[PDB]
């Protein structure tokens, strides 16, 4: 599985879903910091969060943008790439490196309603909150996930990542284009709208294509109208 | 009952080459990939499946499995034509 050591990756890098982000802080970015605090009002911190949503909507984002504002080590695991010893090493290595956020993306692969699932629930009851190792779980389906891993103590704390609206998408477009020289008469809310019902994914993808036509055209910074060819691009898609 | 499907000719070769290629490399490599896909859709069109007897479903396991390593090659290629074209506009 993907380990980083430190993702470099802030939440200025996340556009939009200002009020989800907040909601995982105060799950995982507030016990770490102040563990103590939990313990003197007497609460336990959410084992584990579970971000569900559609793909590209950055659920992987999130879940690196707090594994480096908390410095912590930022292992991922695919869930489809799982389908049981393998868990117990991962978390193995996740208290070895700690502080760690453990990232189970695809977790309804291996968590519809066997051994590896069972392994999980243990792997969670095991270690304790207040305690440096914290885990995200990234699903499409949060309907087809077998209720054990959502009892409390493991998966406990829901945050729907949804779609990014006209105006998130305007963020993320500007967000991948920061790197990347601009006009200052460039069309963000018109840009908007011609994505209708795309992701983060996607519309990275739209500056990945505009920057080429630039470069393509041999101008200098990328223009309003490259965007749109990228848009275009991207449609067909 | 697909024979029409193009082929990719020296691509798991060039997709390996991802992180070692020129920008100009990356762009030839973008559109072939894609062209494969196409091809790769318009059958999944033709049994009227979307990508989610026992010869049907060992093909179409198959062809999923295959568009599934091509996209995730594509998004490679994408991440790092991204920072290659970062930067070409921080070298300005
Ligand atoms: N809100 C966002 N702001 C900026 N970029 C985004 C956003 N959401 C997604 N992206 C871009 O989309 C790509 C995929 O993001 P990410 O993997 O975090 O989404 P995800 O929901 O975790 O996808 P998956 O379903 O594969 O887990 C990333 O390269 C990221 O740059």
């Amino acid at each position: 599985f993907e380990v980083v050591e430190r993702p470099n990756v802030t939440y200025n890098d996340i556009g939009g879903l200002k009020k989800q982000l907040q909601e995982l802080r105060e799950a995982i970015e507030l016990p770490l910091k102040h563990p103590e605090l939990f313990e003197e009002v007497g609460i336990d911190p959410p084992k584990g969060v579970l971000l569900y949503g559609p793909p590209g909507c950055g659920k992987t984002l999130m879940a690196k943008a707090i594994a480096h504002e908390v410095n912590a080590t930022f292992i991922r695991v695919v869930g489809s790439e799982l389908v049981a010893r393998l868990v117990h090493e991962l978390f193995e290595l996740a208290k070895e490196k700690a502080p760690t956020i453990i990232f189970i993306d695809e977790i309804d692969a291996i968590g519809a309603k066997n051994r590896t699932l069972m392994q999980l629930l243990a792997e969670m009851d095991g270690f304790d909150p207040r305690g440096n190792v914290k885990v995200i779980a990234a699903t499409n389906r949060p309907d087809i996930l077998d209720p054990a891993l959502l009892r409390p103590g493991r998966f406990d704390r829901l945050i729907e990542v949804p779609l990014p609206d006209e105006f998130s998408r305007a963020q993320i477009l500007q967000i991948h284009s920061r790197k990347m020289t601009t006009d200052d008469d460039i069309n963000w809310q018109e840009l908007a709208r011609s994505t209708d019902e795309f992701n983060g994914a996607q519309l990275k993808a739209v500056t990945v294509e505009a920057g080429m036509i630039a470069l393509r055209n041999g101008q200098s910074s990328v223009k309003h109208e490259d965007f749109v060819e990228g848009i275009s691009e991207v449609q067909a898609r | 009952l697909l024979a029409n499907v193009k082929i990719d000719p020296s691509l798991t070769s060039r997709i390996s080459q991802i992180d070692s290629f020129k920008l100009s490399e990356l762009m030839v490599l973008k559109t072939d990939i894609e062209t494969q896909l196409e091809a790769y859709f318009s059958v999944l069109e033709q049994q009227g499946i979307g990508m989610d007897s026992d010869v049907d479903v060992l093909q179409v396991t198959m062809i999923r499995k295959n568009v599934n390593m091509l996209k995730n090659d594509l998004n490679h290629l994408l991440q790092r034509s991204h920072v290659l074209l970062n930067q070409h506009f921080d070298n300005m």
